[PDB]
């Protein structure tokens, strides 16, 4: 995506 | 699109807070594209579409995603943000 992360 | 803003305090889980934050690499800010509703965000009532506004009480709607993610991180056990949400939705 733009910037994709799992938190 | 009119928004409201809240707090929000979660504890982490086991496999973390439980939701994937999206938005810019490098103001607006990051946003929550989804959140697993059987972990501890959803159970803070994170909902997708929410946008980070503060973390830990520090603005961080201008920073890079990487800073925003390393400090979600570090924060420990236990999570606060500040958020905008959608409201006429």
């Amino acid at each position: 995506p733009e910037s994709e992360s799992k938190v | 699109a009119p928004e409201g803003k809240m707090d929000l305090i979660i504890m982490r889980g086991d496999k973390g807070f439980g939701f994937r934050l999206s938005g810019a690499t490098h103001a607006q800010g990051q946003w929550v594209r989804n959140v697993d509703p059987d972990g501890q965000a959803a159970r803070a009532g994170l909902q997708a579409g929410d946008r980070l506004l503060e973390l830990n009480g520090v603005d961080v709607s201008f920073w890079s995603h990487r800073k925003v993610v390393d400090e979600i991180k570090r924060s420990g056990d236990v999570v606060a943000f500040r958020i905008a949400r959608r409201l006429s939705p």
